[PDB]
């Protein structure tokens, strides 16, 4: 499944990714309790990210 | 630090403008899933009260007492409507006003980001620019200033602890002090120098103070629009949750009540004496030939 | 067919086994309506918990935060109240039905209940004489009536081989004779046939006023279930009914006073403060070289 930024997000921690708006990712798997998804942009940083931040 | 004022800083600014438009699409969904839960209520009443009128009307309960029983059935299903109402409004009405000023309020590009992020972006850069210039201008300008500071001072005390001792041969030393004087010198072509720049930076604050204000203040104007849609929004949604905001409510109770009031013991009674007790007739003996 | 009809009173002492079974559908009814209540409170409130959670860690702030999380307030009251609806179905309405249905009707060993045992008892001595006296009245129908057919073929005999030769005068004179006490047959059957006949009716009155008490206590046993139903019903209907509940009209009082109070002018004020152009600034001076 294909995923497209809204907005853009700092990375607050390592584990945690970091785009611009407009980027897209690969999701990884589907969210957690709180609103996270682990994904993985181009050549080829993986990290959580917030799924809100994400359209179709 | 983190003052608004230090370069960059103005970030927390752009960044709440790519929030706003989250926070519709967290409303617009948070009213969406208590849409399907008022659904979800209305259709369990519903089911009941079409099962227990099945139940019920399939004897053996009889007379006024079914008619009491049963208008419940009818309560069930009356508040039935009145929360598919509150689901009603809440898809239609409330969310569809949402979504209609989110698209107004925010134009997309094709990179990705927003046309109101990014004009902000653009604002703020310009206005901060000449200022960043002459704070890498400042920053050097003290590192040379101190640099010749640190340097002088060691030609200084490569001298009292020095010259005294052994080689105060003038034929070599004299052009010692003169290191110390090149260094005098140097520090007062770097001092003049920094404090040039710190005079610029003097009279490009206000410039600098006003041009970032500007923005900020269009940036306010933004987000007032938007709490000031919110809170009528809001309001709305309370209306419509509220089953009591009208008396359609009140009535079905009272409709209730009246079903139940009307319901009497002795009607049930004298109609069974009737169709089922003495009150039947009978054809008694009589005298019978061929 | 007929109620008064030896036997046909089957169907007033049933009524008393209804009134049982009834009863427990009450309870059901209101067993799985409190369901349906308590489904609802519980998806309210795990909305509550989840947006709750989201709002507060979430991008908004100061008092537009406040009055969306108010919403979430409002669906912890709402929950807390259709609980209180589903405990009072079970715990005071279902109980009551329950605690009355004890008393009322009780089991047997011999099978079936007490109550129903002793309506059907009452009835059937109270309908022991007239059931004896129709056999009676049967009996007697039964005898008169072989006595007329008997005294047809008793003539259709007499007159029917007569001026016919194989028979003779002595022998004619005995189907005569024959003819002849057949007539006194249907006499002396009719007139006991007749006597009966008044006895049942000059007693049929007492037979009613017999069977009319066991009714009549029959007809008071059902009443006092059906003014007991009647009162279960508005006490359902007041643990039902929120509209003119008090808490209810609070809830959204509250909840309006607090998106109201709502203030754009303060949020703005706050962010300009701590985020914007009003924070505090260190503005560049000469800076002296140490150590």
């Amino acid at each position: 499944v294909r995923v497209r930024a809204l907005y853009d997000y700092d990375g607050q921690e390592q584990d945690e990714l970091s785009f611009k708006a407009g980027d897209e990712l690969t999701k990884l798997g589907e969210e957690d309790e709180q609103g996270w998804c682990r994904g993985r942009l181009d050549s080829g940083q993986l990290g959580l990210y917030p799924a809100n931040y994400v359209e179709a | 630090t983190d003052s608004f004022w230090e370069v960059g800083n103005y970030k927390r600014t752009v960044k709440r403008i790519d929030d706003g438009h989250r926070l519709c699409n967290d409303l617009m969904s948070c009213v969406q899933e208590r849409a399907k839960i008022e659904k979800a209520y209305a259709q369990q009443l519903t089911d009941w009260a079409k099962r227990w009128r099945q139940l019920i009307e399939k004897g053996p309960q009889y007379g006024s007492l079914e008619r009491a029983w049963g208008a419940m059935m009818t309560e069930a299903d009356k508040v039935s409507e009145l929360h598919q109402e509150v689901k009603n409004s809440l898809l239609n009405e409330d969310l569809e006003k949402v979504k209609n000023w989110q698209k107004d309020a925010y134009h997309k590009q094709i990179m990705g980001g927003f046309k109101e992020t990014k004009e902000a972006e653009d604002g703020f850069r310009k206005a901060q620019k000449p200022w960043a210039k002459k704070m890498k201008e400042l920053e050097a300008a003290k590192k040379a200033y101190h640099l010749a500071c640190k340097e002088e001072r060691l030609a200084m005390t490569r001298e009292m602890n020095s010259k005294t001792e052994q080689s105060v041969t003038p034929e070599q030393q004299k052009k010692l002090v003169d290191k110390v004087d090149k260094c005098r010198q140097d520090v007062q072509k770097t001092q003049e120098k920094y404090e040039k720049v710190l005079e610029d930076v003097g009279k490009t604050t206000p410039q600098y103070m006003e041009g970032m204000e500007q923005v900020f203040e269009q940036c306010q104007q933004f987000e007032e629009k938007r709490l000031v849609f919110l809170k009528e929004v809001l309001l709305d949604i309370k209306r419509h949750l509220n089953l009591a905001e009208n008396s359609s409510y009140m009535h079905v109770y009272r409709e209730l009540e009246q079903a139940i009031r009307g319901a009497d013991a002795q009607e049930d009674l004298r109609w069974f004496r009737s169709t089922s007790g003495p009150g039947m007739p009978m054809n008694w003996p009589q005298f019978e030939e061929w």
